[PDB]
RNA sequence: CGCGUCCCCCGCGAGCGCACGGGGUCGGCGGCGAUGUCGGCUACCCACCCGACCCGUCUUGAAACACGGACCAAGGAGUCUA
RNA sequence: GAGUGGCGCGGACGCUACGCCGCGACGAGUAGGAGGGCCGCUGCGGUGAGCCUUGAAGCCUAGGGCGCGGGCCCGGGUGGAG
């Protein structure tokens, strides 16, 4: 006689309604601790160098966890071994960018590719425009923009990655998880740098924009991104 | 009664040294001789009028000779006042060194 | 049932 | 009062000049019908600047707008009455067109029922 | 059974409101406003009577019709847009209307119409311009203005008024509502001197003025 | 410029059989159905072998 | 069956006329006069037809019935509809939807017997 | 979510600094008059 | 931000409407039109700017001071059997 | 998911499934390989109640077009039997 379907579908339709309202709050909240968490890091960096400062001792601030590899060299008449490393870091294509976290096994792949690559140490801002604007999930091996929240949710939520701002988070503040969301990312497919590069061919220390640029890959994402 | 439009000249097409893109057009605007000048004239309409041997229909008027291929100045070339424009149809080199009228009909001031 |  | 066609979209086409083939101006033997140039060094093969165009896919016209005439319908080549009654139920995407080598007295014919079905026809002033 | 109040929460910035929802949750106090849980008309006939049709089911279909598009949501009509004014055209600036056939006239400008077209009279005695519309981005707004706050523009002569109905004859309407405007503004373009010749002359380039130039 | 390889880009196996025979094509067109709409692995074989070669499917003794 | 005997005609039937990248079908039952498998009115046990009058004036609507279809003499019953354009259509899609007679062909017969209304009609 | 909340604190605190960066400089300008 | 109940610290409310929200719409207009005018992209001729050496071939390398080709028509070269 | 218990006669489109639709990435190329041609030539079996002296083939064409192209279809002229 229907008037229990009826009230069954339109109930079904409302459970999921509040379910949803829940994962929003729980996404909302975690966003707002995460923000709470970056002061703490960020304000605890000055906090331990002052004190240091005080005693007239010095704060050596830790060698950072995360880099941003950008290729800046073509296809073009490239070494073997050069070759090889440069597509196990999925830089495939000039002015593609990846994150990759430091150890002492990525840091003898970055110094054999230097004059190939521009790397550096990012901002937190730096890994939010990144994500945001050119931020492309590879789900079901096919790069799809992150346009919900669900995209990374249905790949990376097993690991507790729920929204944008876990993934930001995973990335930033390199997590247990970070192999599987920083594999999720495509190589950021990153434009010609605005105003210009130095020089493609010399180290950045030799007024170039080959190798390590600490603080200073930063100026370079704004301008490439 | 008086000129109501702006002394450009086509100086050429936007080119490399051995290549050239007739889609966009470099124009000369008179008085203007940096890129600080040249803000005023982004987004002006600017007319290539010429005269051929067929009357073509003249808008609020009867059929004169003289035609228009009808642009926009688009952006700054360059260092020194010159400007970018992309006309309906790639003005024929014909034009080049010849007078075209960038207007203050698209007002911003 | 809270909202009731 | 022309027949409409249903949708009347912006045909654009990549290029409108034909692929001339490769050294068809210089000699008379050599005709416009495009061949792709296998010589080793030939200019056209190997995309020197400023040579002839080689036609590849990539100039391929969209899909929706292809086959498509100037006034948004596609062409039915239509020898007899009984072939235009094929027509009479995709009458606002395809237009009927008599061949050559239909008399004057059956066109006559065609025209006249093709107005009856409501189908245009892009010759139906070719004899009289 | 409840009479409309304003939004609660002022506009901040386009979209986002001044207050937080849990604030706003007590300025709208719902913590006490919590609530728990045709076609066919029968005509008679002149038999027995009829049971009529409303909207009758179509005598032709073509041979093939379009599909019904998607949906999308910023397009609304010209009727419910948004009308923008420069900084320069406020009420009482003289124009050069650039483009018409009263091209490098200076004219007076009364008010925006809700059409965003400008509603404009470079008095009829001196410019020879009447009670005419012009385009915004078609007008160089001068540094040039007149008191015309005490003035009382007709309601009557709006956007619909200067509508082109389709020879163009001076209805005997149109030279009364001239004149009640042009009497209100003639003696204040006097108060300043030298400024009815100004209006009467018209904005020519002579050599060496180049329109970035002149700041005016 | 993208330094890949396009040489096994295409994967080399059969979407459809090369036969004209059309209850065999009929057949196909049930388990091209099943394959796809069941969960079940078996209508995937299955579909995959009614495709394949007289070679490839070799005669099953009593 | 049907979804055989398609399978022999889908190409080579003497009613399939190729040309100008478009293919067509001038089967005596076919309503959108096109070389498909829903629109073949050979094939399958329930076939509608829509033609105009043996006169001017009227559309015949063509029920193939479910008995005899070996028997091509008495398989089609013709019906010659000749009313105002609202009440033939409206005949049709009650043949069709009411009869449940193949009611996927529901509206291509409603827009043939249209298009043949308007074909009978005096020009201006 | 969380972004319109962050938003709209910032141009609050950011229209506060200024209301006091204004009433320092009008501060200033009375210490300038003395 | 009901509370019927649970103990350490002391399962469907109804409406409406606005929109930085899953790819453009206008519920905005204005000119012109029968012997001079409109459109026609392509094609005929001409002009101008940029580019632009002559093909085939063997060759590490051809515009080559390498060879074959004055021009046009028709013929003209992986076949059949085992 | 299911069984015993506490008024108005209405609804676009589709699916040549060898079809239609969606999403992603990608695209140099000699020698060479493979594929698809509703590319073209000539004959044969079928087939189109095809076309044709009220003008076939062929040819010419500052005509209208289609196809990425191989090519093709229309107009106009010529021609006279396929």
């Amino acid at each position: 006689n229907f008037a229990e379907l009826k009230i069954k579908r339109l109930r079904k339709k409302f459970a999921q309604k509040m379910l949803r309202k829940a994962r929003r709050k729980l996404i909302y909240e975690k966003a707002k601790h995460y923000h709470k968490e970056y002061r703490q890091m960020y304000r605890t960096e000055i906090r331990m160098a002052r004190m240091a400062r005080k005693a007239g001792n010095f704060y050596v601030p830790a060698e950072p966890k995360l880099a941003f590899v950008i290729r800046i060299r073509g296809i073009n008449g490239v070494s073997p071994k050069v070759r090889k490393v440069l597509q196990l870091l999925r830089l495939r294509q000039i002015f593609n960018g990846t994150f990759v976290k430091l150890n002492k096994a990525s840091i003898n792949m970055l110094r054999i590719v230097e004059p190939y690559i521009a790397w550096g140490y990012p901002n937190l801002k730096s890994v939010n425009e990144l994500i945001y604007k050119r931020g492309y999930g590879k789900i079901n091996k096919k790069r799809i923009a992150l346009t919900d929240n669900t995209l990374i949710a249905r790949s990376l939520g097993k690991y507790n990655i729920i929204c944008m701002e876990d993934l930001i988070h995973e990335i930033y503040t390199v997590g247990k998880h970070f192999k599987e969301a920083n594999n999720f990312l495509w190589p950021f497919k990153l434009s010609s740098p605005r105003g210009g590069m130095k020089k493609k061919t010399t180290h950045f220390v030799e007024g170039g924009d080959a190798g390590n640029r600490e603080d200073q890959i930063n100026r370079l994402i704004r301008r490439m991104n | 009664s008086g000129r109501l439009w702006c002394k450009a000249i086509f100086a050429g097409y936007k080119r490399g040294l051995r290549n050239q893109r007739e889609h966009t057009a470099l124009l000369k605007i008179e008085g203007v001789y940096a890129r600080d000048e040249t803000e005023f004239y982004l987004g002006k309409r600017c007319a290539y009028v010429y005269k051929a041997k067929n009357n073509t229909v003249t808008p609020g008027g009867k059929p004169n000779k003289t035609r228009v291929i009808w642009g926009k100045v688009t952006r700054a070339h360059g260092n020194s006042g010159m400007v970018r424009a992309k006309f309906r149809s790639n003005l024929p080199a014909k034009a080049i060194g010849h007078r075209i009228r960038v207007m203050l009909y698209p007002s911003r001031i | 049932r809270g909202l009731r | 009062a022309a027949l409409r066609p249903l949708v009347k979209p912006k045909i654009v086409k990549k290029r409108t000049k034909k692929f001339i083939r490769h050294q068809s101006d210089r000699y008379v033997k050599i005709k416009r019908n495009w061949r792709k140039p296998r010589g080793i060094d030939n200019r056209v093969r190997r995309r020197f600047k400023g040579q002839i165009l080689m036609p590849n896919i990539g100039y391929g016209s969209n899909k929706k707008t292809k086959h498509m005439l100037p006034s948004g319908f596609r062409k039915f080549l239509v020898h007899n009455v009984k072939e235009l009654e094929v027509l009479l139920m995709c009458n606002k995407s395809y237009c009927a067109e008599i061949a050559h080598n239909v008399s004057s007295k059956n066109r006559k014919a065609i025209v006249e029922r093709a107005a009856q079905l409501a189908i245009r026809v892009t010759n139906p002033n070719a004899r009289l | 059974k409840g009479k409309p109040h304003c939004s609660r929460n002022p506009v901040l910035v386009r979209g986002i409101g001044r207050y937080s929802r849990s604030a706003m949750y007590s300025r709208k106090a719902l913590y006490k406003r919590k609530y728990a849980a045709l076609a066919t008309v029968t005509k008679p006939v002149g038999g027995g009577t009829r049971v009529v049709k409303l909207r009758k089911m179509p005598r032709y279909y073509p041979t093939e019709d379009v599909p019904r598009k998607l949906l999308s949501h910023g397009k609304k009509p010209f009727s419910q847009h948004v009308r923008k004014l420069r900084a320069s055209i406020t009420p009482g600036t003289i124009l050069i209307i650039l483009t018409g056939r009263h091209r490098g006239k200076r004219v007076v400008f009364l008010k925006q119409l809700s059409s965003g077209l400008l509603l404009v009279t470079g008095p009829l005695s001196l410019n020879r311009v009447p009670l005419r519309r012009t385009h915004q981005k078609f007008v160089i707004a001068t540094s040039t203005k007149i008191d015309i706050s005490g003035v009382k523009i007709p309601k009557h002569l709006t956007d619909a008024y200067f509508k082109k109905k389709k020879k163009y004859e001076i209805t005997e309407q149109r030279k009364v509502d001239q004149k009640a405007v042009d009497s209100q503004i003639l003696p204040k373009i006097k108060a300043v001197p030298q400024l009815q010749g100004y209006l009467r002359s018209v904005f020519a380039l002579t050599n060496g003025v180049y329109p970035h130039k002149l700041v005016f | 410029g993208v330094d890949i390889l396009h040489n096994k880009d295409r994967k080399v196996w059969r979407k459809e059989p090369k036969s004209q025979d059309m209850y065999l094509r009929l057949l196909v067109k049930l388990y091209r159905f099943l394959a796809r709409h069941t969960n079940s692995t078996f209508n995937q074989v299955v579909l995959k072998r009614l495709f394949m070669s007289r070679t490839k499917r070799p005669p099953l003794s009593l | 069956s049907a979804h055989l005997q398609w399978m022999v005609v889908r190409n080579c039937s003497s009613f399939l006329i190729k040309r100008n990248k478009q293919t067509y079908s001038t089967e005596p039952n076919n309503l959108k006069a096109r070389n498909s498998f829903r629109y073949n009115g050979l094939i399958h046990r329930k076939t509608v037809g829509v033609e105009p009058a043996a006169d001017g004036k009227g559309v015949v609507v063509v029920m193939k019935r479910r008995s005899g279809q070996r028997k091509p003499a008495t398989s089609y019953v013709r019906t010659t509809i000749n009313k105002n354009a609202r009440a033939t259509l409206s005949s049709i899609r009650h043949m069709i939807r009411k009869n449940k007679y193949h009611p996927d062909l529901r509206m291509a017969a409603i827009r043939r017997a249209s298009a043949i209304l308007r074909s009978q009609k005096p020009v201006m | 979510p969380y972004a319109k909340t962050m938003r709209r604190n910032t141009i609050l605190r950011q229209a506060r600094n200024h209301k006091l960066r204004v009433e320092r400089a009008a501060a200033a300008l009375a210490a300038k008059s003395d």
